[PDB]
């Protein structure tokens, strides 16, 4: 409103976040040179940002898990 | 030196003030019949239209006495206008900091027509000293003409 | 020049009085424990032996203060 | 000579003190929230841990003015 045209002090000035920047999908390498595309997902969860979801039938198994899991993925 | 302890009184909210001792009266009349145009005290805050904060006792009384300054009584001019510049003074000093009215009214209660409350009574005492607003950009337009932001009309 | 607003009220009915700087709080004074002479106030016209206008105001006032200068305190000659 | 007459109010007792006109208001700020350090006032000699007599209101004004002095404010030494 009114009060952020008048605003005097620092870091008066917010800018509306975009989307593409903010959450932009990225790339980085490690020490031991993997490359992980960087987004909150895979940052958060520590490997790649495609993931296979649970299902029941499928991926009840303790098997199908831990293989998925074992190639680096995130699984349910 | 010449300094007169002026206190201004609601509910759970007080200000201390230090007027000059010449001044010290003047600005006791303008307390006193000001404590009248306020209701009867909430030892709470939400009493619609009347004081919150301590930034609306200071904020409501600059007011009041720029009403008198610039409308009716001609016996005291000059000591409404001294009145005036010392509350102007312990306001920007204080509440202010520097900053504009804006910002600063811009904290107080959650009542959207109290801090438009704030503004007028400033920009009231503002005018009935004579004193025109100074010269300064906002952050915004700082920032703006250093080309960081991209404002439009 | 040297002058200092000076009230008096009662009720509905207040007077305006312009007091030198130096004399404005003996005058302060003199009001103070005025209005405590006055009873309890009546914001109509009618209370027996008490003030119905602002003429009165001032007169009950005058009178107030000549008891203290021809009378008792020596100290506010 | 530069004098300015001071009152010590409380219930049946009050004194009456002789101020040089400078210092006439910075004593008025002692006695002013002074008077609301003591309670509400009885028209008697009883209220415990408040003024009996005129003695009792010198000497507990004597040490509300004396804590402001050496302690704390220094904008009036």
């Amino acid at each position: 409103y009114k009060p952020e045209l008048f605003d005097r002090d620092d870091n008066a000035v917010q800018f509306a976040v975009d989307w593409v920047k903010e959450h932009g999908p990225r790339l980085v390498k490690t020490s031991v040179g993997q490359t992980f595309v960087d987004t909150k997902m895979s940052r958060l969860l520590g490997v790649p940002p495609v993931m296979v979801a649970g299902m029941t039938p499928t991926t009840v198994p303790w098997d199908f898990v831990a293989a998925t899991m074992n190639a680096g993925y995130h699984i349910e | 030196q010449s300094l007169r302890p002026l206190v201004l009184t609601h509910g759970s909210l007080e200000f201390s003030f230090l007027v000059p001792t010449s001044l010290h009266f003047q600005a006791a009349q303008l307390k006193d019949s000001f404590l009248a145009t306020l209701p009867q005290p909430t030892e709470e805050l939400a009493q619609d239209d009347e004081p919150s904060s301590v930034v609306e006792l200071v904020a409501r009384y600059i007011a009041f006495v720029a009403h008198e300054v610039d409308e009716g009584d001609e016996d005291a001019h000059p000591t409404n206008l001294e009145v005036l510049k010392l509350i102007l003074n312990e306001f920007e000093r204080a509440f202010m900091r520097g900053n504009d009215v804006h910002a600063i009214a811009a904290n107080v209660a959650g009542i959207t027509a109290k801090k438009i409350g704030v503004v007028r009574a400033y920009y009231a005492g503002r005018a009935a000293a004579g004193r025109a607003p100074k010269p300064y950009d906002s952050a915004l337009f700082r920032a703006a003409a250093e080309n960081n932001v991209k404002i439009y009309s």
